[PDB]
């Protein structure tokens, strides 16, 4: 009645659920924020002080 | 210029010996990197900047 297959199916269903939810999440920070990816130990980014 | 009517005469273009002297100019800009974030591998910056 309960097997790892059922747990994996529920995991995939939840994955799809909240992936769809997040993909449609409202965006408001991008209006007044700048997105900057980082890879490791990122603490300094010297584009500031330049106009 | 406009189509002119014959009166037994000829009319050549009017305006001549004049100019405007636009005097084109030049513009530039520059940006920096600070040489620090390269070590940190924070190369995400400078994409949206450019």
């Amino acid at each position: 009645i309960i097997t790892p297959a059922l747990i994996s199916a529920l995991k995939t269903s939840f994955q799809k659920h909240f992936q769809d939810a997040l993909a449609t999440a409202p965006s408001t920070y991008l209006q007044v924020a700048t997105v900057i990816p980082s890879t490791t130990a990122s603490n300094t980014y010297g584009w500031l002080g330049q106009f | 210029p406009k189509l002119r009517e014959w009166i037994g005469q000829r009319v050549i273009k009017d305006m001549a010996a004049q100019g405007y002297q636009i005097t084109n100019k030049l513009f530039e800009s520059t940006v920096g990197v600070k040489r620090t974030d390269i070590e940190d591998d924070n190369l995400g910056v400078y994409g949206p900047l450019m």
